[PDB]
């Protein structure tokens, strides 16, 4: 889930 | 919750992301090539941007996805309108790429602009419309009263503007009602967008990122 | 015009006697009721219309762009109007409430309920809710300026009769008015499903016109 | 059109 992870960082 | 009504505006300004350049060549699915690849490269602002955004961090990561997920492209055609004010007849998607008049879609996008124009949008006012969406365009679809206080205390903001700005309060009351009516429409631009959109994979002449797909996927059509 | 000389009571009770009656219902069995209740209200909705003040100021044309608009979004928050007393079900006729247990569309069920128990909360009253829909007559399509800034003192108005205060006036319209979004939301997506089911020529032409 | 009908009667 990219705009998962990106939010994560 | 605790912000001034001007710590808010100033908190949002600082946290304003940059306009990026597209790779328009203004030499030679063109042109909409430029707008997803654009697109894909501001969402990354956005994100971070997003979490600029007081309130937004205290929702569980899961929230905070479904909000984006929502609201890019809401958020993407307000910064777009913004940005081609006094360009009237033109939309700025960037610095390099300005045009004239989906064409339905173009002239909503004008018609929008031209109306922050005539009604002299501030870029106070155009960050807390900004923030609103973010946080009013997926509420409904302990945490969501949360986004209410939040939007409340947004709300409190754009009067607070307007108090300073001399307006009288009916006038307050109005200008207040006619930017949020004016959401509705974006909401509508967006919408219809998604759906072009979907057009262009299911084409796959136009050229989707991995990221602007699973946003596709999360809004379904 | 005439809509601009009207007072905030006046807006009211014009509004107020406009209101259509609430019609009562007569897959396959769920959706062709709802079509013909709609069909059936479409005619009270146009002459409604005709009785918000302002909307007889537009030529023929204008008219009927705001309704072919509109109409889904008038037709929706009514229901959700007449469903905030029934928590968990929607109620488009007297004789006709569906639980989501039904629609199975489902995400549309849900939104519309989310939206009815938004007005619960709120307490939301029926001159604030005629108020809501004479905008979304009037501004859904509108891309009706001063008409629509009449319609917001009359909310104020109805807000401070209420005896709430300064601030709270402001966030109530506010907050009232950011559910005009989630309803053209709603009404895109529904107007996405009357197409699929389409792949009454008044109905037809309705779903055209958005498409 | 229907609706440019009911419109006007
Ligand atoms: C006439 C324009 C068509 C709609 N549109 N607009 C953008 C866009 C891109 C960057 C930006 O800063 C603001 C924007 O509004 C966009 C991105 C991807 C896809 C679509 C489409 F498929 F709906 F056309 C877009
Ligand atoms: C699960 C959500 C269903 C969506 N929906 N709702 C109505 C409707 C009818 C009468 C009324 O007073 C208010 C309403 O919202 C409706 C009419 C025709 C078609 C559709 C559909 F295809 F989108 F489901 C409708």
């Amino acid at each position: 889930k990219i705009l998962h992870r990106l939010l994560q960082d | 919750l605790s912000l001034t009504a001007d710590q808010m505006v100033s908190a949002l300004l600082d946290a304003e992301p940059p306009i990026l350049y597209s790779e328009y060549d203004p030499t030679r699915a063109s042109m909409m090539g430029l707008l997803t690849n654009l697109a894909d490269r501001e969402l990354v602002h956005m994100i971070n941007w997003a979490k600029r955004v007081p309130g937004f961090v205290d929702l569980t990561l899961h929230d905070q996805v479904h909000l984006l997920e929502c609201a890019w492209l809401e958020i993407l055609m307000i910064g777009l309108v913004w940005r081609s004010m006094e360009h009237p007849g033109k939309l700025l998607f960037a610095p390099n790429l300005l045009l004239d008049r989906m064409v339905e879609i173009f002239d909503m996008l004008l018609a929008t602009s031209s109306r922050f124009r005539m009604m002299n949008l501030q870029g106070e006012e155009f960050v807390c419309l900004k923030s609103i969406i973010l946080l009013n365009s997926g509420v409904y679809t302990e945490e969501k009263d949360h986004i209410h206080r939040v939007l409340d205390k947004i709300t409190d903001t754009l009067i607070h503007l307007m108090a300073k700005a001399g307006l009288t309060l009916q006038q307050q009351h109005q200008r207040l009602a006619q930017l949020l009516l004016i959401l509705s429409h974006i909401r509508h631009m967006s919408n219809k967008g998604m759906e072009h959109l979907y057009s262009m994979k299911c084409k796959n002449v136009v050229p989707l990122s991995d990221l602007l797909l699973e946003m596709l996927d999360a809004h379904r059509l």
